[PDB]
């Protein structure tokens, strides 16, 4: 897979340029000791808007279906506000990424993943 | 009913 | 400016059975140009009535589209779905499956 | 929740034609209505029975604001080109999408009011409904004519207030239909491969809405471990169809189990190769 | 201080393949751009191929950037900055040198511009 990557800040990104599923980028992310990538906050999201490689992109929030409501992967709050209620698992239950939009489709569908690494841990 | 561009052109 | 491959997937409306009329259906998502050119294939040869969706896309923004034509199952003969898109060098053929 | 949204596109073919231009909308991913350049009166067409009652009135003024809307996107393709220094020679592609999602209380829970160049976003309003969030540079030189012509309160407008009435109308005229839960109808079959093995396969068939959860189990347990599907796909009858799979031991069949969750079954299903 | 600056002494980046990038936000003249990245020992960018120019445009600004890739006035055609030829078939015909003798890169285009004009710079790096 061709890789577009950097780091800012406290933090590595990693643009895998290969089309997969939600399911298929989180595999691949962790395979490298990378999770997909959590947002943190407001600020972090209009960073990363500006450089998102002009497509929809795999992040790492998604719902679950038990606990009917959307978590990110690892499984604790983050500082960006999000109402989930304005996701309808109806257009999907993974969430996407783009230049201008944050919204939720299809985790079965293919898109490029956004893999995360935190340089303070 | 749809939106109108109301020619509020980009 | 992008362009994006189409995904396809061919499989039929009821569960196989030789000799036994059914629906052949060819889904072809995520692409983008818009324009794009399908067909169905007997034995490699293009099935003649063929219906399609209107255009449609998603809010991602790349385009879907179903095709599909009646067909007949039987033991050897082939059925596929052939697409040509501008995001592909050559057109992408994907072969009919009784299982999947 | 539920949503009216209007799927909007406008592909240029210059020297060959006026743009091809199209509008869709739906409510709740239900087509309803449709408006196609490619005729030679064109106007707006009921897609959903339910939609046919709407009089002569609300037709003719659905395909003037359709055909007012293409004239806007001929220019927009036009500008584009100037903005991206892009030759008149190729074709190009414009969307837009607008809408509202409505919580069932009535409540606005999110307005839509975004554009899309050449297959990716170009700029959307943002959830404030005010201000708006440009792709790059050329986009901003929109950005900055809309904000100062404060377009976003007129868009505004439409998605809190019409968007929102015409949603809670559509849903009364389509009652009947628009929530439809039409169960799977499932099946398991038994592929024994050349690895020595067997694959299980999980089938779904004939259900709406599309969605829907299948998953495989292990004497009961989580059986997570790497399970093979594919993407829910439709039929010619608007139904879906689905697949989950998985590779088991020739013989221990009868100990995997497939659940299938779907709105339209009030109980969940379990089925074994049996 | 930026990645750029020197341990004592505005600039975004990022890495592809075998290959880095550092855009130059400080607007300069061509030579200006030429300089800079020479001055960090790097090189005013050389697109190397179709796929290479492909990738960079779903990135770049929508506003252009100045590209190592010049007009020769006593040679009377285009060199990239290493005076190598290039696999990306170019036509460097199609550019009318009376509306500028240096290479821009945007979005959309490789369109030529007055070297004198400032525009943010692209620096390349070739990993090993």
């Amino acid at each position: 897979d061709k890789v577009y990557w950097f780091c800012y800040g406290m933090k590595c990104y990693y643009f895998v340029m290969d089309r997969k599923t939600w399911s298929g980028c989180k595999q691949t992310c962790q395979s490298s000791s990378l999770s997909l990538l959590k947002i943190d906050d407001e600020d972090e999201l209009k960073f990363l808007q500006l450089v998102v490689p002009s497509d929809s992109c795999w992040v790492g929030l998604s719902y679950d279906n038990k606990k009917k409501d959307w978590a990110w992967i690892d499984n604790r709050p983050s500082k960006l506000a999000l109402n989930t209620r304005k996701y309808n698992i109806r257009d999907g239950g993974c969430m996407l990424l783009s230049k201008t939009r944050l919204d939720n489709g299809n985790c079965d569908q293919v898109f490029i993943c956004i893999c995360g690494k935190r340089l303070d841990k | 009913r749809g939106p109108g561009r109301a020619f509020v052109t980009i | 400016m992008i362009q994006k491959t189409p995904q396809i997937q061919v499989y039929s409306r009821h569960p196989p059975e030789n000799g036994k009329p059914n629906i052949l259906n060819c889904y072809v998502t995520q692409f983008h140009p818009p324009h794009i050119e399908i067909q169905m294939l007997k034995n490699g040869k293009k099935i003649p009535k063929v219906e399609m969706s209107d255009m449609s896309f998603s809010k991602d923004w790349s385009f879907y589209i179903l095709a599909h034509t009646e067909f007949t199952p039987t033991e050897t003969d082939t059925y596929a779905c052939r697409v040509k898109h501008a995001s592909m060098a050559e057109p992408k053929t994907v072969y009919w499956d009784r299982d999947m | 929740s539920h949503s009216l949204r209007y799927f909007v596109t406008a592909v240029s073919r210059p020297g060959f034609g006026e743009p091809r231009y199209m509008e869709v909308g739906y409510v709740d991913n239900t087509e309803f209505v449709r408006f196609d350049s490619d005729a030679e009166n064109p106007r707006y067409e009921p897609r959903a029975r339910w939609i046919e009652q709407e009089g002569p009135e609300y037709w003719e003024r659905e395909t003037r604001r359709a055909k007012g809307n293409e004239q806007s996107f001929r220019v927009d393709l036009r500008t584009a080109l100037r903005y991206y220094n892009q030759s008149a020679g190729g074709s190009h592609t414009l969307q837009w999408m607008a809408g509202c999602d409505v919580e069932s209380d009535g409540r606005l829970l999110r307005g839509y009011w975004q554009f899309a160049y050449d297959g990716c976003d170009y700029i959307a309003l943002n959830e404030d409904l005010k201000t708006w969030t440009a792709a790059d540079m050329a986009a901003q030189i929109t950005r900055r004519k809309w904000e100062q012509a404060g377009a976003a309160e007129r868009d505004r407008a439409y998605l809190e207030g019409e968007c929102v009435e015409w949603l809670r109308r559509y849903l009364k005229n389509g009652n009947a239909t628009l929530l439809r839960t039409d169960p799977p109808k499932a099946h398991v079959t038994h592929h024994r491969r050349p690895e020595g093995d067997v694959t299980l396969r999980c089938w779904a068939l004939g259900f709406y809405p599309a969605d829907i959860t299948l998953t495989w189990q292990l004497n009961g347990e989580e059986l997570t471990q790497e399970m093979e599907l594919v993407e829910t796909r439709p039929a010619g009858d608007g139904t879906f169809q689905k697949w989950a799979s998985v590779v088991v031991p020739l013989g221990k069949e009868q100990k995997y189990t497939c659940h299938v969750e779907h709105e339209g079954l009030p109980e969940p299903l379990t089925l074994r190769w049996g």
